[PDB]
């Protein structure tokens, strides 16, 4: 078979047109927050149109009265819900005449109009078609006879109190009977304009996505997976808009900054040192004058794999980083004592002699989370503890759940997707209702006399909800967390008791006074006129104590007294016999279930914090809440891969170190005395002798200074070149034995490979068609 | 401690006392006039529309919409507990 | 208008420690652990 | 095996890292929310939204609002039911601020397009030609030599990925299945495009081999050699003794 | 029968063939034909397309203002460097195709002759033929006077640089 | 092996699961929100006081928003990203195995197939190969596929 | 963009775009359509009086129906516009190691690792059942 | 670890110093050489040693901040602390964020699946409660204690003319990047604009009772419910022109009400027998 | 007004804490009672010797190598 990688290039020819039809009539699904391409997407429509009938994406006269029709009505149609229609009128026309507007190719709009339709005529204003279409959706009468409004006020606004003037097109589509929705209001009133008939909600703009690092994400193509990058910040994401720029930058602290960075921001990889004051996220406790940090930056923060180094203090780590803050695996070592020996007048070949060992022997590995040391509080054992507590359970709890895991699954493979919306939502209220469980029926009583009065606890307390953990959060267990000014360190030093209950009773007037505010702003507009719902209690949550109040109220004796007068003028049964039902069926009676149990309890669980893996990435029901304080601890051979990458990039990040005319290089490159002096970095002048360090064939013509310690550096720094060199250029033909040659090999067996699968799928298909 | 317990609490029962009053004669408004649940009943916004997004993103294609009412929050949990 | 607020960080890292030290099932280590923690942000 | 189990689950936990997470509890001493937060915000992403062009233009009220209220429109010389809503119709005319706008687009789409031209760009196809006949002969490459190459690279990465300390991990089955092998993705193969905003060219150029057979928009070009390469090619001769 | 085992084993293979820790029995297989060391054809005839010349409108726009930057031997940076300067460098013979630089559309220090559009710019008529004339008659005599003179240039050991500084 | 064959995988079906559970979290706790941003706001509006206003300012606090994750698409909650992955063009040129074999046998017949023909193509194409071949993202048999599909014969 | 200095003469590394990006500045037909005004005509009289001659030009199938249409095929050509063209389980050993006993497959499984774990913790679970099954029998 | 190691040299790149070089006297060789042996970063800067006695700089390195310093170097420095920032609501907002978590979907939650006078008790049979019931009991008035502290009623009340109390949750951090005041960049739109500016109905007169009796009637008795969201689309008077008909008085045009015979609907009847257009300032621009 | 001593050594007393925000913030030119020489530079220089001994000690012996006095700096 043909080569594929060895095509004669004797002639290159490509035919290409600039504005390529494939990428220009196109419309993008990336493009949906864009207001104009919504314009742009009918215009395609019509090119298409008239490629349907022309042929040529050009149209004989222009754009004709139908086209308009076909692109309102027939173009693109839009998801409803359902329609509910009746023949028979349930009004009368015997008012003033012309009241209700008349209803008995002309199929629709479309087929009239273009069998010579001429849609010109006009008549009357648009607010009477909004108020009807209103009306309509409503299913009640908004306007009485002589014009003013029935479900909304028609005084004039008060100027004082706050309030303001509304027009009926806005409160009767911000306040509506809650089965009609916002799509529904807003093609009732009219509202067309793509740019100042519609704004973006707060919670619902466009904003670019966050990947962190962006190792592990779904490749749109496989080829290339930086292709996936384009909608975020990310330092490699493809065209920014502004170029990556080398910044050098010293800051007033005299903290230094040397590499690339976007906009203003470092971001991609740099050096920074720091002086009085910190940067890069680090806390301010954690630098001194002189310590530096090499490696990757992200939005300022030095995010990524790095080596953070200390002169003062001698630390060393290299290893991971999140946010400002160690995260992941790392290394320390402690060289002070070799700095200790340099700064003392011993040659560094005497003080490496005499302090290798020890600094070798005091190397540390380890795992850190959010900036603090695992390994302390038995964080390794956690999952091995966690399986022999679950294997410690009683046996018939066990084969349930083993059982019920089985079950979810096969239950779940069948089903609907709106089946599996409504159980979605069903494990939502119970996740819900763990924790604040309703008083369903204890809102609402009866006394002796017969008057209907609220039920409350043992406390001043109506509802286990409160107000006040909006603003301080709860944890995972319930306790509330730290607040303003909290001070103990630890709790195990607890408040006065008599401080405690005077300040429990001053909320509870604090509680009190809050309500009759509440009640004395809100409490006067009505919400829902069938049960008396007033917007106190509609904003407060309690819209549940109403509905059983009225119950309660209609149930009582004087209720009913008072409604006789006025005329003068699941339940536990059905779950019961439901379940009963269901044990009859399975053949297990009653006395089978008691023996079990018996079993389990009196045998077995008198013999001798939710089940499962604390650490766990599936979860089922998990709410995006519970937070791990930890992680899986590196190994040895993880640490040393993560340390072995870490110095890659150190060493990449350190090309941005000393920019030739920049203000760190200006600033911070002196001699004995302080002095600045001029460092050999022209382009074009090789002074002193060292011509040698010319890349070029001005090199090779000059001599080396004859030092083993250079020309190692310079071995090193020729490996590394030719490392890069290798990247880039390959070869044509390249020899067995070779990378490239197995790299090729494999190439061609993937195409052959393919090819077969693709002949095989062919022979299926003339099988199938024929 | 007794005081919070007692007297604040009867305050507070009373001022609930009062509340109720003023929302049993607004229902009584209703009540006068009126000259005489269902599991059609239609859920609230936030539950009629959590339920559209997740059917839009779950399905293999996107479904029409629907307004969910009590009588199928009913049958998901008997579903469930069966 | 200044109202104090105290950045409360070692008592977030000790209640971390001893959520910690409860989702091992070593709550008897409790005392051991969190006292020496103490001692070090003495010293 | 069950122990096992549960520990490969908790290492693809903490593996979850290293992309896209929530962050929905702020808590004393956390920095990543903030992290988030600055990087869904604070630098400018270009997009044109409402935002946008709004701040772009709206418009001159000389003589005050220019959009007057609405004229429904009926049939005059001759539909699904669905009579509860009456359908705004206003726009059926030709003369219409729709017609109009759509009458723009295309007459942007049609010079756009004849600006173009061939034959209005000769002096530019001159100049091009003169500066591009600069470079050595060897360095013009078909479409096919250059996917070749671009998969060539990334090959030779996953190869020299193949050779870390990483391979000894007890989960290390784990992480090349789920992050790719390696911690940074600097590590990797990726093309040299970090200049000019994405969103304008998206209609002009390609930048992804899946577009179609075109060439990538990029400022790296990847080669052969032209010759029996020496392997001291950075090396000083001096040095190799 | 056989097919779809066949078919199965294919898949199988697809499914670990790039997998390259796994050795394969195709890796340093004996090619169809005895191997000797090829190189490409230079190509001939080149007929660019529209697309083309307004992409690489679209580069020359882009890097008009550019300023570069390139490494030494000793891995240093080296000056701000205008297009006239690196004109002036590469005739001095300074730098050549080799040479590690820096602009504004990269992330990394790439080979001059690796960067898309940089040799076309710096080689003017005039800068190949200066650059001709200062290999010929002032560098390659050096040279050979220079491995004359001094022994420590091995001679099976010999680079071959300035021989191909004219391109 | 039955139940792993059978297709009933933990990962492919928790994945769904926590999807649709963070989809109905969002817009219930966007709600609720807004609810307690309106009675704060109609408090310090029709009230005078400014402490309202001033936990109205909280509520509408940037930060908050963010940490919430109410702007991020619903995908990232799981911890992948969104993928447009119908703008990228579906023609012959890198179609995937069944795709280019059924564009081509399309082009030979001079007219498109139907989805029941199609259907049972792609069945039948699959059976043949044991049902091995890569067919979603995550399957490891892709890569080796778009490689292959990546040179346009001369 | 009266509101703004909406052109780009910056010099040397030198410059920022935000919101006013490079290629609506610099580039192409971007910059080209951005100023369309310029090419736009005006009516004006250089001696008679305005009102006077408006009056009598206003004195004196339709424009944009048919001209609008004719005038840029006519001009402005483009062919774009105007043309009509078994061992299914691969184990490590150390998972073949943990197995109690050498068990066969039967089935060919999909490659992949998440099938093998979940095989293997289905097969534990199932194990785990049928003890504690027995034990309480 | 027990891992061969001795084929490679776990260094997969070189580490190359990266040091310019430049010429000067060595002073211990007393020989003019070129070096790379720079000063140290810790003494760069703080000081010079020109004349035969150190001299030591004073202003060049600041260390510290106040609010008209902090004012002249706003946006040149690399961090920004809350010392200063805690004046300002919004960064202080910033700083410590509501730690709202854990929602409780009371206002959509409503009926649930399926469904008390004083009792005299003696001390001497009661028995202590668990360890797990104390905690609760002690959360409801650490919860009372928390609401005394931070939403004292007293001072909020007085709060704006004599006074500074804010919501906010705990501090979260001390020092935060310089450049984060650009999240604060692209603003929300006011309240005024989301949400309506007026209240609904407070009384029920006889048209509005006479409209909810018809509409009762037409769903057999079963009542509607009324939800209050927020707006769904912007005023159109802002950016039209609508025509302005009598006093305010709307007569609805539409087709009648479907589904006759005897019980017909009836609509209610209550008696039975030119300057130039300022420009306002927007708040979602860029 | 901070003196990026408070919040970078946590074990400062009141008056090292009061002597750094009187010496790098709140300049005796921008408080009410301030005079010239109020902060004294013996003290400050003495606290921040306590809080870095090291480099003190490095500073000590470069200037004990420059005057020739190794021995009275081993000596200590
Ligand atoms: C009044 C000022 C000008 C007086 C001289 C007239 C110049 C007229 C022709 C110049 C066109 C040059 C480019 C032609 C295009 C072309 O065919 O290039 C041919 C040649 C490039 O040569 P290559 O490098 O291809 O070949 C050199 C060979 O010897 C290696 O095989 O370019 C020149 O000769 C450069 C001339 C520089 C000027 C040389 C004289 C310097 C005089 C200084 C005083
Ligand atoms: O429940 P009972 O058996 O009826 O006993 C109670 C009990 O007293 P004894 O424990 O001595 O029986 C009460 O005291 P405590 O146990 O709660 O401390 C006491 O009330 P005091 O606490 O006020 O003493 C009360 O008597 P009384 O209701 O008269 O106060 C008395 O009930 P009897 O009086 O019916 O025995």
């Amino acid at each position: 078979l043909t080569d594929p990688l060895k095509e004669d290039p004797t002639v290159i020819r490509d035919e290409a047109q600039f504005p390529e039809p494939s990428l220009y009539f196109k419309v993008f699904e990336s493009e949906a927050g864009e207001p104009e391409a919504k314009i742009r997407a009918d215009v395609n429509k019509l090119y298409d149109r008239w490629i349907e009938k022309y042929g040529r994406r050009w149209p004989e006269d222009g754009i004709n009265t139908e086209d308009m029709v076909w692109l309102a009505e027939e173009a693109n149609k839009r998801k409803r819900a359902k329609p509910r229609p009746r023949g028979t009128v349930a009004a009368e026309k015997t008012e003033y005449e012309d009241e209700f507007m008349p209803d008995p190719g002309p199929r629709t709009n479309y087929e009239k109009t273009v069998a010579g339709g001429k849609w010109v005529t006009d008549e009357f204003e648009s607010a009477d078609y909004e108020a009807g279409n209103l009306e309509k959706l409503w299913d009640m009468y908004l306007w009485d006879r002589e014009g003013k409004p029935t479900m909304m006020p028609d005084t004039p606004a008060a100027q004082q109190e706050g309030e303001e003037s509304e027009d009926f097109d806005d409160f009767y589509t911000a306040y509506r009977p809650r089965d009609v929705d916002s799509e529904e209001a807003r093609e009732a009133v009219w509202a067309t304009d793509e740019f100042e008939s519609d704004e973006d909600n707060t919670e619902s703009e466009w904003a670019p996505e966050y990947v962190g690092a962006g190792l592990g994400l779904v490749a749109e193509d496989p080829l290339n997976p930086q292709y996936s990058l384009r909608h975020s910040n990310h330092p490699l994401a493809p065209f920014p808009g502004e170029p990556l720029k080398w910044a050098s930058y010293v800051y007033p602290d005299f903290t230094t900054f040397e590499g690339l960075s976007k906009q203003s921001i470092p971001h991609g990889m740099g050096v920074m040192t720091f002086g009085t004051g910190t940067g890069a996220g680090f806390a301010m406790s954690q630098t001194r004058y002189g310590d530096k940090y090499e490696g990757e930056f992200q939005a300022g923060y030095a995010h990524g794999l790095g080596q953070f180094t200390s002169e003062a203090s001698g630390e060393v780590y290299i290893g991971e980083f999140f946010a400002g803050q160690r995260h992941g695996c790392g290394m320390t070592l402690d060289m002070k004592p070799y700095f200790y020996l340099l700064e003392r007048g011993v040659d560094p070949v005497e003080a490496y002699r005499r302090t290798a060992g020890a600094i070798m022997k005091n190397v540390e590995v380890r795992t850190w989370y959010r900036g603090n040391k695992l390994g302390d509080a038995k964080e390794d054992e956690v999952v091995e503890i966690n399986v022999l507590k679950d294997e410690l359970d009683d046996p018939f709890e066990i084969a349930l759940r083993n059982s019920l895991h089985d079950a979810k699954l096969r239950k779940w493979k069948a089903m609907s997707p709106q089946d599996k919306a409504m159980d979605r939502i069903v494990s939502i209220i119970e996740r819900v209702q763990r924790r604040n469980p309703g008083r369903f029926g204890a809102y609402y009583r009866e006394d002796e006399k017969g008057r209907v009065r609220p039920v409350l606890d043992s406390d001043g307390a109506d509802t286990d909800f409160d107000s006040v953990d909006m603003i301080q959060g709860v944890d995972t267990d319930g306790d509330l967390g730290p607040g303003w000014e909290g001070a103990t360190d630890s709790e195990e030093n607890p408040m006065d008791p008599r401080i405690r209950e005077l300040m429990a009773a001053e909320g509870m007037d604090d509680k009190l006074e809050d309500e009759g505010f509440k009640d004395t702003v809100l409490g006067s507009a009505i919400i829902n006129p069938y049960t008396g719902l007033d917007m106190k209690t509609y904003l407060d949550g309690k819209e549940r104590h109403q509905a059983e109040l009225v119950s309660v109220y209609k149930a009582s004796r004087e209720g009913r007294k008072y409604l006789n007068k006025v005329r003068k003028d699941l339940s536990r049964e059905a779950e019961d016999d439901r379940l009963a039902r269901l044990y009859e069926q399975a053949g297990v009676s009653k006395e089978d279930e008691r023996r079990v149990e018996g079993l389990a309890a009196r045998w077995r669980r008198l013999l001798a914090r939710r089940p499962g893996n604390p650490l766990a990435a599936n979860d089922s029901d998990t709410g995006f809440e519970t937070e791990s304080d930890m992680m899986e601890m590196c190994d040895i051979p993880e640490i040393l891969g993560t340390v072995q990458e870490a110095r890659q990039i150190v060493e990449r990040a350190r090309m941005w170190r000393f920019k030739p005319y920049g203000e760190v290089g200006l600033r911070m490159a002196q001699d004995a005395n302080g002095s600045p002096v001029s460092l050999m970095q022209e382009p074009l002048h090789y002074p002193h002798g060292t011509k040698f360090m010319a890349p070029g064939p001005l090199g090779l013509c000059h001599a080396v200074p004859d030092d083993p310690s250079l020309r190692q550096e310079m071995a090193k720094v020729a490996h590394n070149y030719a490392a890069i060199y290798r990247m880039y250029n390959f070869d044509w033909d390249p020899e067995p034995g070779t990378v490239q040659y197995k790299i090729d090999q494999r190439i061609r067996r993937a195409q052959e490979l393919r090819n077969n699968a693709m002949a095989r799928y062919l022979a299926a298909a003339d099988e199938v068609l024929r | 401690y007794i005081t919070h317990r007692i007297e604040k609490r009867e305050q507070l029962n009373q001022e609930q006392t009062k509340e109720l009053n003023k929302r049993l004669e607004k229902l009584k408004v209703w009540l006068n006039s009126d000259k005489g649940s269902s599991p059609d009943k239609v859920l609230t916004t936030a539950m009629q529309k959590a339920v559209n997004e997740s059917i839009s993103l779950s399905g293999i294609m996107p479904s029409d919409k629907i307004k969910t009412t009590y009588g199928n929050l009913t049958n998901a949990y008997t579903i469930k507990t069966e | 208008g200044i109202m104090p607020r105290k950045y409360l960080i070692e008592k977030h890292n000790i209640k971390v420690l001893k959520k910690k030290l409860s989702q091992a099932y070593s709550t008897q280590q409790l005392t051991k652990v969190v006292q020496e923690y103490k001692n070090l942000i003495q010293n | 095996l069950n122990v096992y189990l549960q520990k490969e689950e908790a290492f693809k936990r903490k593996l979850r890292y290293y992309g896209t997470m929530p962050m929905r509890k702020l808590t004393v001493g956390n920095q990543a929310p903030y992290f988030k937060a600055l990087m869904k915000r604070g630098f400018y992403y270009y997009k044109p939204t409402l935002r946008w062009r709004k701040t772009l233009y709206v418009a001159s009220l000389r003589r005050g609002f220019r959009k007057k209220s609405r004229k429904q429109r009926i049939l005059v010389m001759p539909d699904g039911e669905n009579s509860l809503i009456t359908k705004p119709t206003h726009s059926y005319t030709v003369l219409g601020k729709r017609a109009s706008r759509y009458r723009h687009q295309i007459y942007k789409d049609v010079l756009q397009h004849w600006y173009y031209t061939p034959f209005n760009r000769l002096l530019m196809k001159f100049d091009v030609d003169a500066f591009i006949n600069r470079q050595p002969k060897s360095h013009f490459l078909t479409k096919n030599e250059e996917r070749a190459l671009h998969i060539r690279r990334f090959l030779l990465s996953e190869h020299y990925d193949t050779l870390r300390w990483y391979t000894y991990m007890q989960h290390y089955k784990t992480m090349k299945t789920n992050i790719g092998g390696t911690k940074s993705f600097a590590n990797r193969a990726y093309n040299q495009q970090f200049q000019g905003t994405f969103k304008k060219i998206r209609h002009l150029f390609a930048i992804t081999p899946k577009q179609g057979d075109f060439y990538t928009l990029k400022f790296d070009q990847p080669l052969y050699n032209d010759n029996k390469l020496k392997d001291n090619l950075y090396f000083h001769e001096e040095l190799l003794t | 029968g056989t097919q779809q085992e066949l078919a199965q084993m294919e898949a199988m293979e697809l499914a670990t063939l790039f997998d390259m820790s796994k050795p394969h029995p195709l890796d340093n297989a004996a090619p169809a034909t005895p191997w000797k060391g090829e190189l490409r054809p230079v190509p001939r005839k080149i007929v660019l397309s529209p697309y083309q010349y307004e992409m690489i409108n679209y580069q020359r726009m882009l890097m008009r203002k550019n300023i570069w930057y390139y490494r030494d031997r000793m891995n240093v940076p080296r000056g701000p460097c205008p297009l006239h300067v690196v004109k002036e460098a590469w005739v001095s013979g300074i730098v050549d195709e080799n040479t590690l630089f820096w602009g504004h559309g990269l992330y990394d220090w790439l080979p001059a002759k690796n960067i898309k559009l940089l040799l076309p710019m710096v080689r003017t008529p005039e800068v190949r033929f200066a650059t001709w004339i200062k290999r010929t008659f002032s560098l390659k005599p050096s040279l050979n006077r220079i491995r004359e003179q001094r022994k420590e240039h091995r001679d099976p050991q010999e680079a071959s640089l300035q021989v191909e500084l004219m391109r | 092996l039955e139940d792993v064959d059978a297709g009933l995988v933990t990962d492919e079906i928790n994945h769904e699961k926590r999807l649709m559970t963070a989809a109905q979290l969002r817009r219930l706790e966007v709600e609720e929100w807004d609810k307690q941003r309106m009675k704060n706001f109609y408090l310090a509006s029709f009230g005078g006081l400014r402490w309202f206003d001033q936990m109205e300012q909280a509520l509408h606090n940037p930060l908050f928003i963010e940490s919430r994750g109410w702007t991020d698409p619903v995908q990232n909650w799981v911890g992948q990203n969104r993928t447009y992955m119908d703008d990228l063009p579906a023609g012959q040129y890198m179609a995937g195995v069944g795709n280019a074999a059924i564009r081509i046998k399309e082009a030979e017949l001079k007219r498109k197939l139907t989805d029941v023909e199609r259907a049972h193509v792609l069945a039948r194409g699959g059976a043949v190969a044991g049902g091995l071949l890569p067919q979603q993202p995550t399957d490891p048999a892709t890569l080796a596929v778009a490689v292959g599909g990546a040179f346009v014969p001369s | 963009l009266i509101k703004y200095q909406a052109f780009d003469a910056s010099t040397y590394d030198q410059g920022v775009y935000d919101f006013l990006t490079i290629e609506d500045l610099n580039y192409g037909f971007d910059r080209f359509w951005l100023r369309r005004k310029m090419r736009n005509h005006q009516i004006r009289f250089r001696l008679f009086p305005g009102p006077w001659m408006r009056s009598l030009k206003k004195q004196l199938a339709s424009g944009p129906r048919v001209e609008f249409f004719r005038i840029l095929f006519e001009q402005f050509y483009h062919p774009n516009f105007h043309d009509r063209a078994i061992e299914g389980l691969v184990l490590t050993n150390t998972q073949a190691t943990l197995l109690p006993t050498d068990l066969q497959t039967k089935r060919t499984i999909k490659p992949g690792l998440i099938y093998t774990n979940s095989a293997l913790r289905k097969f534990v679970r199932n194990v785990n059942t049928r003890l504690n099954l027995k034990l309480l029998n | 670890v027990y891992l061969p190691e001795g084929e490679k040299s776990f260094d997969i790149t070189s580490m190359t110093t990266t040091l310019p070089f430049y010429a000067g006297w060595d002073e211990s060789l007393k020989k003019f050489v070129v070096t790379n042996r720079l000063l140290s970063r810790r003494d760069a800067g703080l000081s010079v040693n020109n004349n035969p006695q150190e001299i030591n700089f004073t202003n060049p390195p600041i260390q510290g901040l106040n609010e008209g310093s902090f004012l002249y170097w706003q946006t040149e420095m690399p961090f920004n602390s809350y010392n200063i920032d805690q004046f300002i609501t919004t960064n202080q907002s910033f700083y410590a964020p509501l730690g709202w978590r854990r929602f409780e979907f009371r206002h959509s939650i409503l009926k649930t699946w399926v469904n008390k006078k004083t009792l005299i008790i003696s001390l001497k049979n009661l028995q202590p409660l668990k360890s797990s019931q104390q905690k609760q009991n002690q959360i409801k008035t650490k919860k009372l204690v928390a609401r005394r502290i931070k939403k004292r009623y007293k001072l909020l009340k007085q709060m704006p003319n004599q006074l500074m109390y804010s919501p906010t949750g705990p501090l979260l951090t001390e020092v935060l990047p310089s450049h984060y005041i650009s999240v604060f960049d692209q603003q929300y739109r006011l309240p005024r604009n989301r949400y309506l500016k007026r209240n609904p109905l407070k009384t029920l007169k006889k048209t509005t009772l006479l409209a909810l009796m018809d509409s009762s009637k037409q769903t057999n008795g079963v009542n509607k419910e009324f939800t209050l969201r927020k707006r769904v689309k912007p005023r159109r008077k802002y950016h039209r022109k609508r025509f302005i008909k009598k006093d305010g008085l709307i007569f609805p045009r539409r087709t009648k009400f479907n589904t006759e015979e005897d019980d017909l609907r009836w609509r209610p009847s209550s008696r039975t027998k030119l300057r130039q257009l300022r420009r306002r300032e927007f708040q979602q621009v860029l | 007004a901070y003196s990026f001593a408070q919040l970078k050594y946590k074990d400062l007393t009141h008056k090292e804490r009061e002597l750094f925000h009187k010496a790098y913030a709140l300049r005796h030119f921008e408080r009410r009672d301030g005079r010239p020489g109020d902060v004294d530079a013996a003290e400050l220089q003495a606290v921040k010797d306590r809080l870095d001994p090291l480099e003190a000690d490095r500073r000590a012996y470069a200037a004990a190598k420059a005057a020739g006095r190794l021995d009275e700096y081993w000596a200590a």
